[PDB]
RNA sequence: UAUGCGCAUAACGCCACAGAG
């Protein structure tokens, strides 16, 4: 695996701070296992996302678990099988900040990470016992699917 | 004596050194570099400065009438 | 009204060149200051600093 | 939150007077020639650099600090402060300069009964004369080795 | 009269056919440049190069 | 639109004269030299206010 | 902003409560007993001990860009520059153990780096700073209105 | 309706400072504050934003 | 009258003070941090009455390198100061064998005994201040930058450094009010730490003509 | 000096109006 991340998010809010990109929505999600909550960036053209949807967001470093090969080069024309053929929205951003807080205690059990996929933002805050993965200036996978529950 | 200005070829004094060499190389002085196909004197000029390849010497005049000789070869140019 | 007051700044402050000690000096060797705008430095490159 | 006075006229001695309820380390003036007598020319040359700033300054224009004090410096070479202009140019050490700026007869006139010689360093002498200009590419000489 | 251009660069100006054909420059004979010239030569004043 | 490259001369001072219509000069006045000073460019207003207008060669006694 | 001097010194913090015993003397020619005394004092009572209360009493040296040349000795820049090259740098010194992903850089290069720039970025000789003082007084007086 | 003149320079000296001193790309910054004032303007902003 | 004038002899005896300890002459830190009430203390009250008496504040400061220079302050009693009191103090000086004396006035002098102050040779060097130009001290204010005199050694090694001649430096006149504090001769080349803005401080030099 | 073919022709200022940026 190169999953960095992975849980199950519900839309608690929608654009709070009011300022109505177009095609474009901030969610303001929580989540369901850990004591993480979502802000995130989605395009509501191709994939809309209302109040109360309950998703399924992993964030993985690669998307072969046949080992972390990290190209970053884009073929469309490879049909090897992927992460993305088991979700329904697919990103791929760098990680631009990390940040917590601490006084003389690394990752003092709040540690957010800020990751923009090519200008739609995303702050994944948290314990930093999940928030590991993470590093600044790391190439992310954003993967999420909407549960049918 | 000891040379106390500036180690650095100043930007006034590469302007007149590549002046006065492409007049020279506009005469037909040798040209101390290989000719990569060039036909303006300033850009085999350009190339002679870069290869630390000039001997022309300048003679920085201080306000009292006092001097200094530098060769280019000991100033040190930049971009 | 801004073009001969220009014209009377330049024809006093033409001759105030920085000289190879890095005093900025009249065209008679007057000595007009000691470092240049008092700290020796460029305008064009001071912005980064 | 202080508490300034303003008067709308100078007398810089009167209010030496008064050094017990106005802070007169701070004083301040326009007229730079009243701060000239009263406080030395070194404190006229930042009274000029500030007036200069502070007239640019409404307009929302930034002159950079150096200008300024390269002014200043300049208009306050000779212990006074001195206008930039055809009765401040009469100290210049070069006639010619003196005679492209204004009322070239008179400086004319002034060089030949003084019998004045100009060492053709100023931007104008060698402008006139055919000569190539001092400053810049002309600060220095280019040997070649023999 | 100028007129805007961005398809050169910016340091770049656009000089017209009226004024290419009009404005020399002395350019002395090397024996590395002597093709150019000699094609210059050829074309003469009113073809431009 | 001009251009003059050479051509007549002011028969005073032999600089260039001014027209379109007399195919004559354009000027190169104070404050272009004061900007063109600015440069740091000497042999430029060397070229241009030398080279370009009058360069004669007179006789002196040097004694 | 205080004043300084060998006789100051040896008169301020040494000798002031010694002297602040009784005497019952005048004024000789506008001076206090005291005074007389601590003259008395600084010139007899004192022999090579002076030289202490005068090296104690020095004043500041002379900024660096007067005493070396700066573009000839490196890390020889103005006292301004100095002073935020050394602020920047004690606040940066939190950030490399705060904030995450460190990169690569020390004190001492950063410091060498802002110090070699400064060296860079000084006039280079020749450059005519009266034509862009007046011609930056000048151009800007025409974006200002009359009155 | 503004007009621009071009002057040629006639010698390697005038040719050698113009490229190194007097060209575009050195003249970047103003030298009153040290300001950029070479810059793209109206509908580059516009559709850059 | 009363508490006015001893507040006026009080500043110009600190102005004084100040400036003799600037000149480099031996003044106590008590003498220099005297209040109103120690100067009450030290003089008399009421100089209308008399007890300072202008005669009564004649100081004698001397210098730090040798005290075969000292200097008289004086303050003279009247208002308007002709010769016939300046003959007055050079004969106190001539007993004393002082070379160096500085008349405050209250009224400025003729300009005969202007004339007579410059017209002494150099055994008696006299400078003149009014009283109200000594209330402040002048390079306490913010403008006013730090002016030090140099050496002949200093003026030495500074027309060596930039290979220049005095003729170059740039000039204060000795009429100046820091170059009249200071005491300056004209000749000596007076060292400037500017509180420069761009840089922290400035090191200009000024020729004294 | 320009044009034309060494040759032939033409070799400008001062005011005042109007205009361009």
């Amino acid at each position: 695996a190169g999953i960095l991340f992975e849980d199950i998010f519900d839309v608690k809010d929608i654009d709070p701070e009011g300022k109505k990109f177009d095609r474009v929505s901030r969610l303001h999600c929580e989540s369901e296992s850990f004591k993480m909550d979502l802000i995130l960036d989605v395009n509501i053209q191709i994939y809309p996302v209302d109040l109360g949807d309950k998703f399924r967001l992993v964030i993985a470093s690669t998307l072969y678990e046949d080992g972390t090969l990290d190209d970053g080069e884009y073929n469309p024309t490879d049909d090897r099988p992927s992460r993305a053929d088991q979700f329904e929205y697919v990103m791929y951003g760098k990680v631009y900040r990390i940040e917590g807080d601490e006084t003389s205690t690394e990752a003092a059990t709040r540690l957010s990470a800020y990751v923009s996929y090519g200008g739609l933002l995303m702050r994944l805050q948290g314990d930093a016992n999940n928030l590991h993965g993470f590093e600044v200036d790391s190439r992310v996978y954003l993967l999420m699917k909407k549960l049918a529950f | 004596q000891k040379r106390i200005t500036t180690p650095y070829m100043t930007k006034y004094e590469r302007a007149r050194v590549l002046g006065t060499r492409a007049l020279q190389i506009a005469m037909c002085a040798p040209v101390m570099v290989e000719l990569e196909g060039e036909t303006d004197p300033l850009l085999i000029a350009m190339k002679e400065l870069k290869a630390r390849k000039i001997p022309i010497i300048i003679r920085r005049y201080l306000p009292d009438g006092s001097y200094e000789d530098w060769g280019v070869d000991e100033l040190i140019i930049t971009d | 009204r801004s073009g001969y007051l220009q014209r009377c700044i330049i024809k006093h402050l033409e001759g105030l060149v920085v000289q190879y000690d890095l005093t900025v000096r009249d065209s008679d060797g007057s000595v007009v200051q000691f470092l240049y705008g008092e700290d020796g430095l460029d305008i064009p490159k001071t912005q980064f600093l | 939150k202080e508490l300034v006075l303003n008067t709308e006229g100078i007398n810089l001695p009167e209010l030496f007077k008064y050094a017990e309820v106005l802070d007169l380390r701070r004083l301040y003036s326009n007229d730079i020639h009243a701060i000239a007598n009263t406080y030395g020319i070194e404190a006229a040359l930042r009274v000029i650099e500030k007036e200069i700033k502070d007239v640019f300054a409404v307009y929302g224009i930034a002159v950079d600090p150096r200008h300024l004090s390269l002014v200043a410096d300049y208009m306050c070479f000779e212990g006074v402060y001195k206008p930039l202009n055809r009765f401040g140019i009469r100290s210049n050490s070069s006639p010619l300069q003196q005679m492209t700026f204004e009322t070239s007869f008179q400086f004319l006139k002034q060089a030949t009964m003084l019998g004045s010689h100009d060492e053709l360093r100023s931007p104008s002498a060698c402008l006139v004369v055919g000569k190539v200009v001092r400053g810049g590419t002309g600060l220095f000489e280019l040997k070649q080795p023999l | 009269v100028i007129c805007p251009d961005m398809y050169i660069n910016t340091n770049e100006i656009g000089i017209p056919m009226v004024f290419a054909t009009k404005l020399t420059y002395p350019q002395p004979v090397t024996p590395w440049n002597v093709q150019e010239l000699r094609q210059a030569v050829i074309n003469g004043p009113n073809v431009h190069p | 639109f001009q251009v003059r490259t050479t051509g007549a001369r002011d028969r005073v001072t032999n600089q260039p004269i001014g027209g379109r219509n007399v195919q004559g000069g354009i000027r190169f006045g104070e404050m272009e030299r004061d900007a063109l000073l600015a440069h740091g460019t000497s042999f430029l207003l060397h070229d241009r206010l030398f080279n370009c207008s009058d360069r004669s060669v007179a006789h002196v006694c040097v004694k | 902003l205080l004043r300084r001097g060998a006789f100051l010194s040896y008169s301020q913090k040494i000798q002031e409560a010694v002297k602040a015993l009784k005497l019952e003397s005048e004024n000789r020619n506008g001076r206090s007993p005291g005074t007389q005394e601590m003259l008395r004092m600084w010139y007899e009572l004192d022999e090579e001990s002076r030289r202490k209360y005068q090296k104690k009493a020095a004043a500041c040296p002379d900024p660096s860009l007067s005493v070396w040349r700066p573009d000839i000795y490196f890390a020889s820049v103005s006292e301004t520059f100095e002073t935020k090259v050394d602020d920047y740098s004690q606040e940066w010194a939190a950030q490399t153990e705060k904030s995450y992903e460190k990169s690569e850089l020390s004190l001492d290069r950063l410091r060498t780096l802002l110090q070699l720039k400064w060296q860079r970025s000084l006039c280079e000789p020749g450059e005519a700073v009266g034509l862009l003082a007046a011609q930056s007084i000048g151009e800007p007086s025409t974006q200002m209105t009359l009155n | 309706g503004d007009e621009m003149n071009a002057h040629f320079p006639q010698s390697e000296l005038g040719r050698a400072e113009a490229y190194v001193l007097a060209c575009t790309d050195q003249q970047y910054l103003v030298p009153k504050d040290g300001q950029p004032l070479a810059g793209l303007i109206q509908d580059h902003m516009v559709s850059g934003a | 009258d009363d508490e006015e004038e001893t507040y006026r002899l009080w500043k110009i005896r600190k102005t004084i003070m100040q400036l003799c300890h600037d000149r480099g002459y031996l003044v106590t830190q008590d003498e220099l941090d005297q209040t109103l009430e120690e100067f009450k203390a030290q003089f008399g009250d009421k100089p209308s009455e008399g007890r300072p008496r202008r005669t009564d504040l004649t100081v004698l400061v001397a210098h730090n390198d040798d005290p075969t220079d000292q200097m008289f302050v004086f303050f003279p009693e009247e208002p308007k100061v002709g010769i016939k009191t300046i003959k007055v103090y050079c004969q106190r000086m001539q007993e004393e064998n002082i070379t160096r004396a500085l008349i405050v006035v209250q009224q400025g002098m003729t300009p005969s005994a202007k004339q007579s102050l410059v017209d002494m040779a150099p055994k008696y060097i006299l400078e003149q201040f009014l009283q109200q130009e000594l209330l402040i001290n002048i390079t306490e204010h913010e403008l006013v930058p730090e002016h030090v005199v140099m050496t002949k050694e200093e003026v030495t090694e500074l027309l060596a450094r930039y290979k220049l001649r005095e003729n170059q430096l740039p000039r204060i006149q000795a009429g100046d009010p820091v170059a009249r504090y200071f005491g300056i001769k004209r000749g000596q080349v007076v060292k400037i730490i500017r509180p420069s803005e761009t840089a922290g401080r400035y090191i200009t030099y000024r020729l004294v003509q």
